[PDB]
C-alpha cells in the first residue's frame, strides 16, 4: 500500500480517512504529509541554528524566530514566496503526470528498489512526523516566552 | 567433574599425569597457554617464594651477613639500594635467566621432545625426583606463594615484627 | 527435590530428612515461612534505612514515624494497643488467611504443596519448569534473606544499626 | 470488536459508551493500539495519585539527591509536589525518562501494542476465564477514575479551591 | 536496490540514467523550459530566452563596470548590456548562416527560417529586457 | 581501589559490559546461555568484557570525579 507503518504505532489510523477515500485523495493525503515533513524539517533546522548562529543581515536580526521573520526586508520575503511558488508549481505538474507518486520528484518508479527504499522512505517520513510535532512546539515557545528554541534551552 | 570444584567438570588437558593436579583449573587457562609453560612458570614463581619466603624470615630475626645494612626486610631492598651491594645478585639472576630460562622457554614452546617445565635436571645430591619429591616441592612452593604475599601485604600494612600482626601472637592465639 | 540445587545439591548435613523423610514436607513448610518472613524483614530493613512514614503514630502518645529508630529500639518505642494490633493483625493473617498446617502439627495438605496458602486469586505459572524455577529462586531467595536477616538482627542489637562498622 | 473489548462500565451504559462515534471507523490493529493507550493511561495515572498522597502527606527519602547540586528530598517534599518536582535537577529528570524510555522500548519490541493491547508479560492472577474479565474491568473502571483523580489533583492546587475536597 | 540504470534500457549507449539525468524534477524543468517547451514557436523561445537573459546582463556592467561610481553607472552599464547583445545575435546569425545552409522546411530550430525566427526573438527580448531592467533599477526605490 | 563507591561503579561497569556484549552474535543479552558461552569462547569472554569495563569504568569514574558526582 504505502510505507508509513511503523513498529511504535503500526497502521495508525483511528479515524477511518484511508477507507472510503479515492486514490487520488490518498495521494493528496501522502503529498501533503511529505510535503508538512519536509517544510517542517527545514523549519527546525532554521530556528535551531539562526538561534546562536544568524551572520546575514549584519548579525542585527533578532534571534526570535516569530520576530525576524518580521525585521527581515519585503524584497527577501517576495524572493523566498518565488522560489517556494517555483517549487510548487513543479510540484503541481508533477501531480498532473501521469505516473506520479505522491511525494516523488525523483521518479523512483524507474528503478530496481527493494526493501531499503520502503526503509529509508519512513525514515524520511518519521523523521518528518517529529518535526512536525517540533517546528510547532517552537513557534509556540517562541510566541509565549519571546526566545528561541536554544535560548529556551539555555 | 573436577575433584576440587564438584559442580564443574575438569579440562581435558590437566588429567593427572602432573604433579599436583588436583583439578583445579575452573577458568581454562590452559587451553590458552601451552600446560609446560604455564608450570615453568608455576615452579619458577613457587621457588623464588619459597627462597623470599625463608630469606625475609632470617633476615627479620637477625640474621645478617658483616657489612650489610642492620635493618629489617621491609627496608632492606632500599638499604641494599643505597648501600651499592645489590646489582651483583642480580648479575647471577641475569646469567641464570637469559642462559637456561630463555632457550628452555623456546624448547619447551617449540621442540616436542624438550624437558618439561621447571625440570633443569638439577640433581646434585641425587636425593630423587618421585612423584613424591615433586608433589611436595609443588604443595610447598603453593603455600610460600600465598605466604609471602600475606607476609609482604601484612609487614607493609602493620609495621611489626616476624608474626606481621598487630597485636602479636595473640592474633594467631585469641586465648592469650 | 526443590531446594537442591545449584553449588551445594542436597545438603543435609546432620541428615534430618534422609533420617525422617516423613518429615520433609513439614521441614519445607517451615523453611518456607522462616524464609517469607525472612524477606519480609529485611525488605522491612532496607526500605526503613531510607523511607519513613509521615504522621503521628499515636495521637494519645508523643511519638511519630520520625522519631523511631530502625531496629529493636524502633519496635520497642511503640504504644502496646500498637504492639497489640500487629499481633492481632499477624495472628488472623496465620491463622485463618494463610494456614500452613490444615489441622494440626506436621499435617501440612498432602493434596497442596506444603507453603501453598494463597487463595484462588494468586499468581499462578501453568508451566511445570518455569514453576519449579521460580518455586526455586522463592525457597532460596527466602535462605538468603533468613541467613540476612540474623546477620541484621544481631548487628543492631550489638551496636544498634544494622549496616555493621566499614 | 468493538463490543469484544472489555471495559463496559454498567455506571454510564450496559454496554460501550462512545458518544461521539470515534470507533466506528476504526481498524482491529487500531483499537488494540487505542485500548493499549487507554491502560497505560490508566497505569500511569493510579501511579501517579499514590505519588500524589504521599509525596503530599509528606513521605520522603532520607537524603540528598545530588551531592554536587545541593539537593535533597526534604525540600522537593515541603515545595510540593508540582514545586517539589520542578525542584528536581534536569539531569536526574532525564535520567528517569531515559529509565523509562529503555523499558518502554523493551516492552513494545517484545510485545507490540498493536499486537497486543496492553497485555504485557506480567504473570496472571486468575485463569478462570469470568474471573479473568472481571479483574481486567475492574482495572479499567479503577484506573478511569485514577485518570480523573489525577486531573482533579492537578487543578486542585494549580488553581486554588477547584476540586471540592482534595485530601 | 539500483538508482543507475542504462539510458533507455541500452547499456551501450554512453549516458547512465542517474537521479540527476532522468529524475522527474529533471525532466520537468528541462522540458518545460522555453528551448524545449512544447507548442512554442521559435519566434516565442527566442523571446523568452531573450528577455531571460537581458534582464541580468545588465547587471555586472552596472555594479562592477568602470563608471560604476559615477552618475551614468546605469546607463553606461545599460549600453554595455546592449553591445553584449549585438554580439550575440551576430554570433546567433552566423551560427545559423554556418550550421542550416540548405533548408526549406522551417518552423524548427534546425532550420534556417526557424534559427533566423530564434534569432529575432532573442534580439528584441534581450534588447526590451536589458530596458526594463534599466527602469527597474532606476525606480529601485519602489522596493 | 581505594573507594567503594569507586569499587561499586568498576562492579557495575563490568557487569554490565559483560551482561550487554557480543561476540560474532553470541551474548548474554541476547538470550545465549551462560554454558554455551563459556564453551563457544572460553575465558576470551571474560578477558575482553572485563577489559573494556575497566575502559568504560574510568572512563565513568573520571567523569564523576570531574563533575563531582563522586
Ligand atoms: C497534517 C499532516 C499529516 C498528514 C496529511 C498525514 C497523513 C497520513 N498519515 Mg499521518 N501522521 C502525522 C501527520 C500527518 N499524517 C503525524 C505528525 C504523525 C505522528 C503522530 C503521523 C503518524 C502517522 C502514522 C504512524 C501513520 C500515518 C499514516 C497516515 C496516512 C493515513 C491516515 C490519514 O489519512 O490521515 C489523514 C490526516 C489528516 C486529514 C490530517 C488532519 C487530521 C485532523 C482533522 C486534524 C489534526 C489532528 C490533531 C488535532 C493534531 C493537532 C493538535 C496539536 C498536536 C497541535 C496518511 C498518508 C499511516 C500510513 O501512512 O499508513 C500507510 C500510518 O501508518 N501517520
Ligand atoms: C523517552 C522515553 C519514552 C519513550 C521511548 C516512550 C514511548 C512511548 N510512549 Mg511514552 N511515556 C514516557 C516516556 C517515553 N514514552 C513517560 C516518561 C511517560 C510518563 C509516565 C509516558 C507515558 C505514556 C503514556 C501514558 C502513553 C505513552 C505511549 C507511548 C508510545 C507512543 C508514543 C507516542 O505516540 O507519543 C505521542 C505523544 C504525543 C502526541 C504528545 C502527548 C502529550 C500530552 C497530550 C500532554 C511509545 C511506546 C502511549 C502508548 O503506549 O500508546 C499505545 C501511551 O498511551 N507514554
Ligand atoms: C488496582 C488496579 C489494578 C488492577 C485491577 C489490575 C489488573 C491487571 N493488571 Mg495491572 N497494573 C496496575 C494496576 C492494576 N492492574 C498498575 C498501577 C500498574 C502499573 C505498575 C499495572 C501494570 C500492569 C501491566 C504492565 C500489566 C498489567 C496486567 C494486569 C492483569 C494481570 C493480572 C493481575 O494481577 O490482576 C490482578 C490485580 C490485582 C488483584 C491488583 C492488586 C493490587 C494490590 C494493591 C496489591 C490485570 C487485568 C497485565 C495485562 O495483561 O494487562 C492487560 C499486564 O501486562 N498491569
Ligand atoms: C577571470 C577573472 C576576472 C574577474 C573576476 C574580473 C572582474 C572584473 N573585471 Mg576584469 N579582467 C580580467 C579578469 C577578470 N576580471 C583579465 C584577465 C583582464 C585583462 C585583459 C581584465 C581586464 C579588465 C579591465 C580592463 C576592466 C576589467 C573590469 C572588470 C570588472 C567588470 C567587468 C565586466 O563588465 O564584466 C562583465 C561580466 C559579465 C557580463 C558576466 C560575468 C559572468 C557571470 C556573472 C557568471 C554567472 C554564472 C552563473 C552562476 C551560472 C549558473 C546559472 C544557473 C544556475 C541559472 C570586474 C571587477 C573593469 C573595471 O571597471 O574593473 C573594476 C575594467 O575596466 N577587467
Ligand atoms: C555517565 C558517565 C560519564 C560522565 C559523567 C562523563 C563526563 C565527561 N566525559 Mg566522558 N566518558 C564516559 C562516561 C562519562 N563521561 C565513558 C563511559 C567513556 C568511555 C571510556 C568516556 C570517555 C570520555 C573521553 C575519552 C573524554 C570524556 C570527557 C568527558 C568530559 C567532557 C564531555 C564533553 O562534553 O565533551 C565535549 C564535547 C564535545 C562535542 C567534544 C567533541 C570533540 C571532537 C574531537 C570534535 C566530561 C567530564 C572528555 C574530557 O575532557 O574529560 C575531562 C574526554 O576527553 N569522556
Ligand atoms: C500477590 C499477588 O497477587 O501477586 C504477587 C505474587 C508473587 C508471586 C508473590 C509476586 C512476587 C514477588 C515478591 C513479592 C517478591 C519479594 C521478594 C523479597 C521481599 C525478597 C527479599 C530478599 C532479601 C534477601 C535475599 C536479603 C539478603 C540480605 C543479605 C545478604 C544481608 O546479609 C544484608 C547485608 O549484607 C548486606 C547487603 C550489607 C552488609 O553491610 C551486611 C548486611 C548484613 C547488612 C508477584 C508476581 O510480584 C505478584
Ligand atoms: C522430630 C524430632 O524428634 O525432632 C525434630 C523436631 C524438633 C525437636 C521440634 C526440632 C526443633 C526445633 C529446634 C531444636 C529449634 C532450634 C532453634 C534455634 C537453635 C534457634 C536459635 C535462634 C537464635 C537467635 C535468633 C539469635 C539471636 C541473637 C542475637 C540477636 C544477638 O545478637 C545475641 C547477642 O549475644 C550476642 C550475639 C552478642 C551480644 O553483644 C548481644 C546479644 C546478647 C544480644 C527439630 C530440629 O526439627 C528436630
Ligand atoms: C466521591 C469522590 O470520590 O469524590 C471525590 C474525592 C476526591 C479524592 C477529591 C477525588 C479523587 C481522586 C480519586 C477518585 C482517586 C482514585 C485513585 C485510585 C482509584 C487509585 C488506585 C491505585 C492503585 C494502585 C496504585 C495499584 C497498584 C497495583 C500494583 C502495583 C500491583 O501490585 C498489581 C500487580 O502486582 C500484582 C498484584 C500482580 C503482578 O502480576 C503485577 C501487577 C502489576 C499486575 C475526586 C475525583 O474529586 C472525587
Ligand atoms: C496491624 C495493622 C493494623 C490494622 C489492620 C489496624 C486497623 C484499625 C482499624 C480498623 C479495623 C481501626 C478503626 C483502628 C484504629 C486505631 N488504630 Mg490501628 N490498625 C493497625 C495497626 C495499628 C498500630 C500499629 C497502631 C494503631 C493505632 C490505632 C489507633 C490509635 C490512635 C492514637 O493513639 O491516637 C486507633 C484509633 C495506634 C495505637 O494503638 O495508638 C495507641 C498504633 O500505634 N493501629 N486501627
Ligand atoms: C529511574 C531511576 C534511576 C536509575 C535506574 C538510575 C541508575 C543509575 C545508575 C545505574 C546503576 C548509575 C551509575 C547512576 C548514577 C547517577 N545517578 Mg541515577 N538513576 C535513576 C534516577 C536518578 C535520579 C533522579 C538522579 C540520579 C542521579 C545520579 C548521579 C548524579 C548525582 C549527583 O548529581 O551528584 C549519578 C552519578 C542524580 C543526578 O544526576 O543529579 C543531578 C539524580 O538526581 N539518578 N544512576
Ligand atoms: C531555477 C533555480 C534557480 C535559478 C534561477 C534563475 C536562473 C533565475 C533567473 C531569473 C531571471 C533572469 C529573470 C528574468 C526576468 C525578465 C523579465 C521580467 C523581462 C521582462 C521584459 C519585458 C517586459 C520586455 C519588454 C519589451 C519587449 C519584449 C521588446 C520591446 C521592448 C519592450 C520593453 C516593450 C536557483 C539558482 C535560484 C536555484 C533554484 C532553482
Ligand atoms: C547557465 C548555462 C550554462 C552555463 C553555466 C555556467 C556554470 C557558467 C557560464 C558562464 C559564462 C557563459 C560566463 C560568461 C562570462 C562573460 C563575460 C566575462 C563577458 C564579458 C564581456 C565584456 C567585458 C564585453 C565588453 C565589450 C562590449 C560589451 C562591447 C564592445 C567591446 C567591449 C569589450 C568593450 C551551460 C552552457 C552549461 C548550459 C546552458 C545554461
Amino acid at each position: 500500500d504505502m510505507v508509513g507503518a511503523c513498529k511504535p504505532l503500526g497502521f495508525f489510523d483511528p479515524l477511518g480517512f484511508s477507507k472510503d477515500a479515492s486514490p487520488a485523495s490518498m495521494a493528496k493525503f501522502r503529498e501533503a504529509e511529505l510535503k508538512h515533513g519536509r517544510v517542517a524539517m527545514l523549519a527546525c533546522a532554521g530556528m535551531i541554528t539562526a538561534d546562536k548562529f544568524h551572520p546575514l543581515y549584519d548579525g542585527k536580526l533578532s534571534s526570535n524566530p516569530l520576530l525576524a521573520i518580521a525585521q527581515v526586508p519585503k524584497l527577501g520575503l517576495l524572493q523566498i514566496l518565488l522560489f517556494i511558488g517555483f517549487m510548487e508549481v513543479f510540484g503541481i505538474l508533477n501531480s498532473r503526470r501521469p505516473d506520479y507518486k505522491p511525494g516523488d520528484f525523483l521518479g523512483s518508479s524507474q528503478w530496481d528498489t527493494t526493501e531499503v527504499w520502503d526503509n529509508y522512505q519512513l525514515r524520511e517520513l518519521n523523521n518528518g512526523r517529529l518535526a512536525m510535532f517540533a517546528s510547532i512546539g517552537m513557534l509556540t515557545h517562541a510566541y509565549i516566552t519571546g526566545k528561541g528554541p536554544l535560548e529556551l534551552l539555555d | 567433574k573436577s575433584k576440587s570444584i564438584p559442580f564443574l567438570e575438569a579440562p581435558p588437558a590437566l588429567d593427572g599425569t602432573m604433579a599436583g593436579d588436583k583439578g583445579f583449573d575452573p577458568m581454562r587457562l590452559s587451553e590458552v597457554v601451552p600446560i609446560q609453560w604455564a608450570r615453568e612458570a608455576e615452579l619458577k614463581h613457587a621457588r623464588i617464594c619459597m627462597l623470599a619466603v625463608v630469606g625475609w624470615v632470617a633476615v627479620d630475626l637477625g640474621f645478617t651477613v658483616p657489612y650489610a645494612p642492620q635493618v629489617s626486610s621491609l627496608a632492606a631492598h632500599d638499604a641494599a639500594v643505597e648501600k651499592g651491594a645489590f646489582l651483583f645478585l642480580l648479575f647471577p639472576i641475569a646469567v641464570v635467566e637469559v642462559l637456561a630460562g630463555i632457550p628452555k622457554c623456546f624448547q619447551i614452546m617449540n621442540d616436542p621432545n624438550a624437558a618439561p617445565g621447571g625440570d633443569y635436571k638439577f640433581d646434585p645430591l641425587g636425593i630423587g625426583a618421585s612423584a613424591d619429591m615433586q608433589e611436595k616441592e609443588i604443595s610447598n612452593g603453593r603455600l610460600a606463594m600465598m605466604a609471602f604475599s600475606g607476609i609482604v601485604t601484612q609487614a607493609a600494612l602493620t609495621q611489626a615484627p616476624f608474626p606481621y600482626t598487630y597485636n602479636g601472637m595473640s592474633d594467631l592465639v585469641p586465648v592469650l | 527435590e526443590l531446594g537442591a540445587t545449584g553449588p551445594l545439591g542436597y545438603w543435609d548435613p546432620l541428615g534430618f530428612s534422609t533420617k525422617q523423610p516423613e518429615r520433609f514436607a513439614r521441614y519445607r513448610a517451615v523453611e518456607l515461612k522462616h524464609g517469607r518472613i525472612a524477606m519480609a524483614a529485611c525488605t522491612g530493613y532496607f526500605v526503613q534505612s531510607v523511607l519513613r512514614w509521615p504522621g503521628y503514630l499515636s495521637t494519645s502518645a508523643g511519638v511519630k514515624f520520625s522519631d523511631l529508630p530502625n531496629g529493636i529500639a524502633g519496635f520497642a518505642k511503640i504504644p502496646p494497643l500498637g504492639l497489640a494490633q500487629i499481633f492481632l493483625f499477624i495472628g488472623l493473617m496465620e491463622a485463618f488467611t494463610w494456614p500452613f498446617y490444615q489441622g494440626g502439627l506436621g499435617k501440612v495438605p498432602e493434596g497442596k504443596l506444603p507453603g501453598d496458602v494463597a487463595g484462588d486469586l494468586w499468581v499462578r505459572y501453568s508451566d511445570p519448569e518455569v514453576k519449579k524455577h521460580k518455586l526455586n529462586v522463592e525457597i532460596n531467595n527466602g535462605r538468603a534473606a533468613m541467613m540476612g536477616s540474623l546477620g541484621m538482627l544481631m548487628h543492631d542489637h550489638i551496636l544498634g544499626t544494622w549496616i555493621p562498622p566499614g | 470488536g468493538v463490543e469484544d473489548m472489555v471495559g463496559a462500565s454498567v455506571e454510564v451504559s450496559n454496554k460501550v459508551w462512545d458518544p461521539l462515534k470515534l470507533s466506528a471507523k476504526m481498524d482491529e490493529g487500531n483499537l488494540n493500539l487505542v485500548r493499549a493507550a487507554e491502560l497505560k493511561h490508566c497505569r500511569v495515572a493510579m501511579l501517579a495519585t499514590v505519588g500524589w498522597a504521599w509525596t503530599a502527606t509528606g513521605t520522603h527519602f532520607e537524603g540528598m539527591l545530588s551531592t554536587s547540586q545541593g539537593i535533597s528530598f526534604a525540600d522537593a517534599c515541603a515545595a510540593g509536589p508540582l514545586l517539589g518536582a520542578a525542584k528536581v535537577p534536569a539531569v536526574g529528570v532525564w535520567q528517569i525518562i531515559a529509565a523509562i524510555g529503555a523499558l518502554e522500548v523493551f516492552w513494545e519490541n517484545k510485545y507490540p501494542a498493536s499486537e497486543c493491547a496492553g497485555n504485557f508479560g506480567v504473570p496472571w492472577v486468575t485463569s478462570d476465564p469470568a474471573k479473568m474479565k472481571e479483574i481486567q474491568l475492574a482495572e479499567l473502571k479503577n484506573g478511569r477514575l485514577a485518570m480523573i483523580g489525577i486531573i482533579s489533583f492537578a487543578c486542585a492546587e494549580s488553581i486554588p479551591g477547584s476540586v471540592p475536597f482534595y485530601p | 536496490s539500483e538508482f543507475v540504470k542504462p539510458f533507455n534500457n541500452d547499456p551501450f549507449v554512453g549516458n547512465l540514467s542517474t537521479p540527476v539525468t532522468t529524475s522527474t524534477a529533471t525532466k520537468l524543468y528541462l522540458g518545460n523550459l522555453p528551448i524545449y517547451r512544447k507548442g512554442l514557436s521559435p519566434l516565442m523561445r527566442g523571446l523568452e530566452v531573450g528577455m531571460a537573459h537581458g534582464y541580468f546582463l545588465i547587471g555586472p556592467f552596472y555594479i562592477l563596470g568602470p563608471l560604476r561610481n559615477s552618475p551614468n553607472a546605469l546607463l553606461v552599464g545599460l549600453f554595455s548590456a546592449y553591445g553584449l547583445i549585438i554580439i550575440l545575435t551576430l554570433a546567433l546569425t552566423i551560427y545559423g548562416l554556418a550550421s542550416f545552409q540548405d533548408n526549406s522546411t522551417g518552423s524548427n530550430l534546425e532550420s534556417s527560417k526557424g534559427w533566423r525566427s530564434f534569432t529575432s526573438g532573442f534580439t528584441v527580448g534581450a534588447l526590451g529586457g536589458a530596458s526594463v531592467a534599466y527602469v527597474l533599477l532606476n525606480n529601485v526605490s519602489f522596493f | 581501589a581505594y573507594s567503594i563507591p569507586k569499587a561499586f561503579i568498576m562492579m557495575f561497569c563490568n557487569v554490565l559490559v559483560i551482561s550487554t556484549m557480543t561476540i560474532q552474535g553470541k551474548g548474554l543479552a541476547k538470550g545465549t546461555p551462560h554454558d554455551e558461552m563459556v564453551e563457544s569462547f572460553g575465558i576470551t569472554w571474560l578477558l575482553a568484557g572485563t577489559a573494556l569495563g575497566h575502559i568504560v569504568g574510568a572512563g565513568t569514574i573520571l567523569g564523576c570525579s570531574t563533575a563531582g558526582i563522586l
